[PDB]
RNA sequence: UUUCCAACGGGGCCUUUCCUUC
């Protein structure tokens, strides 16, 4: 656990055994797919959705009232964002740490922390090139990804 | 990270028996898992093993008694000729006229003994004793 | 120990253990339904807050977040549902 | 201006090829775009012949 | 309105309850109109413990979602105007074959459309608002296989009596037994 | 030698079931 660094520590949500239900959530499928895509048109991200509206409206889960996840949802609305989210927190990542060498680079440690992450995101991309939600030929660069992800 | 999972089960198992234990709760079990203790239940090593379902990959607790050496599983899944069977027996088992190297055939997980008589061959799986 | 049934623990013991750890893991957050009287309707708040939740109308308050369970803002009510 | 083209004659047939390959990635993405536009109408058609059929299988047996 | 929400030419009892929908249909306004809309495929008779027959009716299954919204008002009447009967919904689903290797290729196959979930919906038809919260398979110690199928806590009433005959009528569907169970 | 007896394999049927196709 923990390819990064060496934690091993378990940590995660604890998912309900109930599939359907909370039974006293009321609401509907028209509901939230509604909650759900006029959130994502105020530019949050797949996971800030789940996450403000399991808080703030009841969503256990919004895979449970509507069928299908977050995600898929904002595809066929036509939201989905060029890039995945996880795969832009990283790039948005090593964004921040590259800056921060270029402005001092006497710290080593950004040098192997910025090392860290690149290998992550490359690993990432590899993967969604296989399966294809990336062009085969997409990778990742220090000067198109400072622009990439802004 | 997990490899062969069919080995966490067998492990667990082998480390019940010893410490002395009736009965074990191993995970996440499997197809094969369930095909391996049901060789094994048939020719008593162990009693009634209960699936319980966790909503992802399972759990089973298996009631075992005491007769159980050795429940082992070979790692990589060597090709068996039938000529070789009897090399598998004659060197993981305790004598000829017990045990059961318990293997895969195109006619599904069974004792050695029952590939004998079917007169299958495969993938060797494990053993018990 | 040495003999115990594992199928059918005891909820006492079952009760003290970590949320992975239980027989069928299950999660111990929870949800509930807030009232601030100058509203007469209720928003559903989810146990562990993160972001700090706000009733339908009126700008206020429910809870603030920390690391465990949403912390909720003086005087409110929670039915658990 | 650095090298890739040998002379006049190379830099046109470059030229030549490239808006070759600009018009069929032209006429795909239009087309293709055409093939996703109008399965959309497919789609609101077949559901609305079970939400036509809905009131009308209903409404007709009164 | 008589043989229009059969969906089927045959035969009898199908006839019998289509006549029993009717009768709970002219109740005017929240009695029908959202029963009307619904309709059934056909229906079979199996015992039960009760000794009274189970009713098992199919269910196209885009419409479990209605029959749902009803179901206890509906099962109540028609255990009621049909008595000495155990009445219970059923939604028809397809059970494709795991193709062979000699087989040539078709059309991939969703994991709904598989063995194993269907008699899993099953389970979660012949049971009903309840819940199911858990489940565990006994295999005993002669090879056999009994399916310790868990229930939940309220309202639970409607199927106490129900028991025995959904483990009789999943056993004329499948071939594999079930038992059940309630919280400590 | 059939009948009885169990035993061990083989094959084929029905159950929502390609074993391609006229
Ligand atoms: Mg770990
Ligand atoms: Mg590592
Ligand atoms: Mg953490
Ligand atoms: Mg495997
Ligand atoms: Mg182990
Ligand atoms: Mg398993
Ligand atoms: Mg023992
Ligand atoms: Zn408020």
């Amino acid at each position: 656990g923990r390819m990064h660094s060496a934690g091993k520590g378990i940590s995660s949500s604890a998912i309900p055994y109930s599939r359907n239900a909370p039974a006293w959530f009321k609401l509907s499928s028209e509901s939230v797919i509604e909650q759900i895509v006029k959130y994502a048109r105020k530019g949050l991200t797949p996971s800030q959705i789940g996450v403000l509206l399991r808080d703030a409206h009841g969503v256990t889960q919004a895979r449970v009232i509507t069928g299908n996840k977050i995600m898929r949802i904002l595809k066929s609305n036509g939201l989905a964002p060029e890039i995945p989210e996880d795969l832009y927190y990283l790039i948005k990542k090593a964004v921040s740490v590259r800056k921060h060498l270029e402005r001092n680079r006497k710290d080593k440690d950004a040098k192997f922390r910025l090392i860290l992450i690149e290998s992550r995101i490359h690993r990432l991309a590899r993967y969604y090139r296989t399966v294809a939600v990336l062009p085969p030929n997409w990778k990742y660069e220090s000067a198109t990804a400072s622009a990439l992800v802004n | 990270t997990r490899s062969s999972v069919l080995a966490d089960a067998l492990n667990a198992i082998n480390n019940a028996e010893k410490t002395g234990k009736r009965q074990v709760l191993i995970r996440p079990s499997s197809k094969v898992i369930i095909k391996f203790l049901q060789v094994m239940q048939k020719h008593g090593y162990i009693g009634e093993f209960e699936y319980i379902d966790d909503h992802r990959s399972g759990k089973i607790v298996v009631q075992l008694n005491g007769r159980l050496n050795k429940c082992g599983v070979i790692s990589p899944r060597f090709n068996v000729k039938i000529g070789d069977i009897e090399k598998w027996t004659a060197n993981l088992l305790p004598a000829r006229q017990f045990g059961y190297v318990i293997l895969t055939t195109s006619a599904g997980i069974m004792d050695h003994e029952e590939a004998r008589r079917k007169h299958v061959s495969g993938k060797i799986l494990g053993f018990v004793y | 120990v040495l003999v115990q049934d594992l199928l059918h623990p005891t909820a006492a013991s079952e009760a003290r253990k970590h949320k992975l750890k239980t027989l069928v893991q299950g999660p111990r957050s929870y949800f509930l339904d807030v009232k601030c009287p100058g509203c007469l309707n209720i928003t559903t708040v989810f146990s562990h807050a993160q972001t700090a939740v706000t009733c339908e109308s009126c700008s206020t308050i429910l809870c603030t977040p920390t690391g465990g369970k949403a912390k909720l803002s003086e005087g409110t009510s929670f039915r658990r549902k | 201006k650095g090298n890739a083209f040998k002379h006049k004659r190379a830099l046109v047939e470059h030229i030549i090829q490239a808006k070759a390959d600009a018009q069929r990635e032209k006429a795909l993405n239009e087309e293709a775009e055409a093939r996703r536009l109008k399965n959309r109408a497919a789609r609101d058609r077949r559901a609305q012949r079970v939400a036509e059929k809905r009131d009308a299988l209903l409404k007709e047996d009164a | 309105p008589q043989a229009k929400i059969l969906s089927q030419a045959p035969t009898e009892l199908e006839l019998q309850v289509a006549q029993a929908f009717v009768e709970l249909e002219n109740s005017s306004p929240e009695l029908k109109a959202e029963l009307r809309p619904l309709q059934f495929k056909s229906i079979r008779e199996i015992d039960v413990a009760g000794g009274k027959k189970a009713l098992a009716i199919f269910v196209p299954v885009p419409s479990l979602a209605g029959f749902h919204k009803v179901q206890t008002k509906l099962t109540r009447e028609l255990e009621k105007k049909f008595q000495d009967r155990h009445v219970i919904f059923l939604a028809e689903r397809r059970i494709l074959p795991k193709p062979s290797r000699t087989s040539r290729q078709v059309q991939k196959r969703p994991r709904s459309r598989t063995l194993t979930a269907v008699h899993d919906k099953i389970l979660e038809d012949l049971v009903f608002p309840t819940e199911i919260v858990g489940k565990r398979v006994r295999y005993l110690v002669g090879g056999n296989k009994i399916q310790k199928v868990l229930l939940d806590s309220k309202d639970v009433q409607q199927i106490d009596y129900k028991l025995e005959s959904f483990q009789a009528v999943y056993n004329k569907l499948t071939g594999k037994q079930i038992v059940f169970e309630i919280p400590s």
